[PDB]
């Protein structure tokens, strides 16, 4: 009995031996723990690579491609600082949590230029290069989809893609600098320190580099999605608000500090080490000057940021403004160009408002102002690299993936809806790539299929009957209620395969939720229990008419211009659906590449591979679905060079003198391998499941018998060598005659 | 291409001598290298013009079907045999009507084929039907269509 991979609660998988087989489960003996046994379902036990020390650049070079061999392979590579590995064209990127030397240098960028995947070690640069080459050669726009949990490295790898593209195929002009300075500038306003990531993206983005007919850079475009509005006013312990606040408070000059009435972050309600706020303010100002922001615009942005800070310091009491909040109202009115009394009225009027309702009005005005400023910043960045026309683009998508929370609310619902649509796109594209390969390599008929999740997408977004539309209807009711909304969803989708009631859950924590207080969605990656409290409130982006009129009639042009664009109700869900639908329209018109970012542990430490956590990420990123798809045909793929180097030692020297292709041709003829199970493709040998392992066993068998098999095909081999050079001689003469013909 | 399945199969093996890294594609670089190796001397203008006919793709690379198209031209009955005779003369360096083991070695190693002097003698012996220890035109042709 050969050792196998069996489940392990913290490692994901462990090595063991099947000590007993049953109809449903296998009895596993963990390695070197004689007498210890555990049960595992037959579908959770996997074959292992004989060589536990080997590592492959492409997981398709494994004898068994499964979730356990993949996990082990990326683990071996990770311990050697090889954070990049392929699964055919998919790139897996494991966050190292330290600066690996050489691999991001300008000299390494050069070494990747014009090179096909597989001709260089796996890298983010190779994916970026493939998008350029495919765009130029196929005359088709490209997309690079970068997924993963918070802290997995999506923002870093998006940045590596843009530095690679600009240094390699950019103009050499300032537009190159503007493309690379765009996102660090947006990071000041849209990024924040969280428990999971010190530089967490609190918004999704699609970054496009636009090109003309000659594959030359003409501009760029940035689309932003779901800025986290809650963070503006309230943040959990160990968390901060957006970087800009701390950066402005830390680095502003004596002049700016006086004009904006700024002090340390400790003096602001909306505000809460190894984070260089001072130095980051310096880099932000450099980015601002590089993209073309004048000192006036810089100050206008800062005034609004300071205005929001002072608004947060306005406290109330049973209502009226607290005596200590008089200086805060004055500082807020001045910076926002409003009259002190008009603002005072608005923060406590309808007609009178209680302390809590007053806080909500203050917080709603703060959230709306900050959000409008973030929209302005994104649009201002877009104005720094505009274009009238373009032929194609290379777009990088960086958005939060499907993830775990103890409490899933409206924000997780939107993110999980997004990932349900992106996972469908990923499935379609991996299936298309598999079909192309069976045609190109002559692997015959495909007959491979995934489970579509259109029903899950429809449950969420279908017109009239979808959750998003049922939510909007609730917002429009005279007395909106989260319970009435949840009941409407349960009534309308009672028979739905993708919907469940909390009461039915195996988990006591979910069963505690009343039917009208939550629902379970069977997402592609697993069932999620949503608590629907605050759904109706979170679905409204609209600011109350009193507050809106106030800020619209502002003395400052810049503040008026933030609202120049603009029952008070704006659907967050349906705004996102529209944005997501335009994003998919763009993605569907492109050739797509996928990067799967993996967070190795929850402690931001280097060299700490948490097997179960990583295995869970590979499950939630759609990778196991991808491996099932590949298992349906020829999951083992080894080039003639790879097999020649692996197996030449087991053969006579006469065969070792042949080129890899002829060495492989001779081996297949000598072994008499069947063309059903083994396919001799264009540049590689394709093996059906278990066939590469069979072949490896035959190669490692009796040396004298192998030599006899080779002797038996001697005549055929001599004739093959002769014909190769004779037909090559005819090629050269035919090619010489074609040159003569054309003259 | 509109060639016999067997001719395509033989030319597919010949194409692997151009595609050393294999890879699946070749450029003017590999065309010229191999052509020089077999007594031909095209210019970079000639190679670039020839590749233009079979590359609508524009990336400066060609695959096996594109290579087949590049070799194709309007031909006469006589033209085909003249080519095989010319191919044999590539091997028969001194033009004495026989390919010697020494002549075969020159061709083999010019093409980067690795093999001992014993193995060259072995190839000669296998192609040598009449047993005179060398390969004539009839024997070269019989081997070419084996
Ligand atoms: N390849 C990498 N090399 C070095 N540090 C990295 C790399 N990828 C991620 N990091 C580190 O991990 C942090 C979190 O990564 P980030 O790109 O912000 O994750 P995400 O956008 O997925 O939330 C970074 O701020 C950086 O410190
Ligand atoms: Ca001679
Ligand atoms: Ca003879
Ligand atoms: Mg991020």
């Amino acid at each position: 009995g050969k050792p196998v991979w069996a489940p392990h609660p913290t490692d994901g998988f462990q090595v063991g031996n099947i000590v007993d087989i049953g109809p449903d489960s296998l009895t596993i003996e963990p390695l070197n723990q004689k007498g210890k046994t555990f049960l595992a379902l037959i579908n959770q036990v996997f074959p292992a690579e004989e060589d536990s020390k080997k590592d492959v650049e492409d997981n398709c070079s494994l004898m068994y491609l499964n979730e356990a061999t993949l996990l082990h392979n990326i683990k071996v590579r990770y311990s050697k600082d090889r954070i990049y590995t392929y699964v055919a064209n998919i790139l897996i990127a494991v966050n190292p949590y330290f600066d690996i030397p050489k691999i991001y240098s300008s000299e390494t960028i050069k070494s990747y230029q014009g090179k096909s995947l597989g001709t260089m070690p796996p890298h983010v640069f190779a994916i970026a290069d493939k998008a350029f080459r495919d765009m130029k050669v196929l005359k088709l726009s490209q997309s690079i989809i970068v997924s993963g949990e918070s802290g997995a490295g999506k923002t870093e790898n998006t940045k590596f893609v843009l530095r690679y593209l600009t240094e390699s195929y950019g103009t050499g002009q300032d537009i190159d600098d503007r493309i690379v300075e765009a996102n660090p500038l947006l990071e000041a306003f849209g990024n924040a320190k969280t428990v999971r990531n010190n530089n967490s993206s609190r918004f999704g983005k699609f970054v496009e580099i636009h090109f003309n007919e000659k594959s030359s850079v003409v501009g760029g475009f940035v689309s932003h999605y779901l800025l986290e509005k809650s963070r503006i006013c309230v943040q959990g312990k160990e968390e901060r608000n957006y970087h800009i606040f701390y950066r402005l408070c830390a680095g502003a000059s004596e002049d700016i500090r006086e004009r904006l009435h700024l002090s340390s972050p400790d003096n602001f309600r909306y505000l809460n080490p190894l984070l260089d706020d001072h130095g980051d303010f310096i880099r932000m100002c450099t980015a601002m000057k590089k993209i073309g922001l004048d000192d006036e615009e810089k100050l206008d942005l800062f005034r609004v940021v300071a205005g929001v800070l002072h608004l947060g310091n306005i406290d109330f009491e049973e209502c009226n403004l607290k005596n200590k909040s008089t200086q805060a109202l004055e500082y807020c009115a001045e910076l926002l160009g409003l009259d002190q009394d008009d603002l005072r009225v608005s923060l406590t009027t309808m007609v009178p408002l209680k302390v809590e309702q007053a806080n909500n009005a203050r917080d709603a005005l703060a959230k709306t102002v900050y959000s409008h400023l973030f929209d302005h910043v994104v649009n201002r960045v877009n104005q720094c690299f505009p274009f009238e026309t373009s032929s194609y683009f290379i777009g990088v998508l960086d958005i939060a993936g499907f993830e775990y929370f103890e409490h899933n609310s409206f924000e997780q619902f939107c993110i999980n809806y997004c990932n349900e649509k992106l996972q469908q796109f990923f499935n379609e594209r991996i299936l298309k790539e598999e079909q192309e390969l069976y045609q190109k390599e002559g692997l015959g008929v495909n007959e491979v299929h995934y489970v579509d999740n259109q029903d899950c997408i429809d449950l969420i977004e279908a017109r009239l009957v979808g959750i998003l539309d049922i939510l909007d209807e609730e917002n429009r009711l005279p007395q909106p209620s989260d319970q009435h909304f949840t009941s409407a969803v349960h009534q309308k989708h009672k028979d739905h395969f993708r919907l469940s009631i909390p009461r039915k859950s195996k988990l006591a924590i979910h069963r505690n939720i009343r039917d009208d207080e939550g629902f379970i969605i069977r997402h592609f990656a697993g069932a999620v229990c949503y608590e629907t409290t605050q759904f109706v409130e979170k679905n409204n982006d609209a600011l109350h008419m009193s507050l809106e009129s106030l800020i619209c009639e502002s003395r400052d042009k810049f503040i008026r211009e933030l609202f120049e664009s603009s029952l008070s109700f704006i659907s967050v869900g349906n705004k996102f659906k529209t944005q997501l639908n335009l994003l998919l329209d763009k993605l569907r018109s492109t050739g797509a590449s996928f990067i799967r970012c993996i967070k190795p542990n929850l402690k931001m430490t280097s060299h700490h591979f948490e097997g179960a956590q990583i295995l869970s990420q590979l499950q939630c990123s759609g990778m196991v679905s991808v491996l099932d798809l590949m298992q349906g045909g020829f999951p083992s793929r080894a080039s003639f060079h790879e097999l020649y180097n692996m197996y030449k030692k087991y053969m006579p020297d006469k065969l070792a003198r042949l080129d890899p292709r002829l060495f492989c041709k001779a081996l297949f003829k000598a072994l008499g391998l069947n063309e059903i199970d083994y396919k001799f493709g264009l540049t590689k040998v394709f093996f059906r499941p278990g066939k590469f392992a069979e072949f490896d066993q035959i190669m490692k068998s009796d040396p004298d018998h192998l030599a006899e098999l080779v002797k038996r095909v001697n005549h055929w081999l001599i004739c093959s060598r002769w014909k190769k050079v004779q037909w090559c001689s005819l090629s050269v003469i035919k090619l010489k005659n074609k040159i003569k013909y054309r003259a | 291409d509109q060639l016999t399945e067997e001719q395509i199969a033989e030319f597919k093996e010949a194409f692997s001598l151009f595609d050393k890294d294999g890879d699946g594609t070749i450029t003017t670089k590999e065309l010229g290298t191999v052509m020089r190796s077999l007594g031909q001397n095209p210019t970079e203008a000639e190679l670039q013009d020839m590749i233009n006919e079979v590359d609508a793709d524009g990336n400066g690379t060609i695959d096996f079907p594109e290579f087949l198209t590049m070799m194709a031209r309007k031909m006469k009955d006589t033209d085909s045999e003249e080519e095989i005779r010319e191919a044999f003369r590539v091997f028969d360096k001194d033009g004495n009507g026989f390919i010697s083991a020494a002549e075969l070695r020159h061709v083999m190693t010019n093409l980067g084929e690795k093999l001992t002097d014993e193995e060259v003698d072995e190839m000669i012996r296998e192609s040598d039907i009449d047993g005179d220890g060398q390969v004539n035109y009839e024997e070269f042709v019989t081997m070419m269509t084996s």
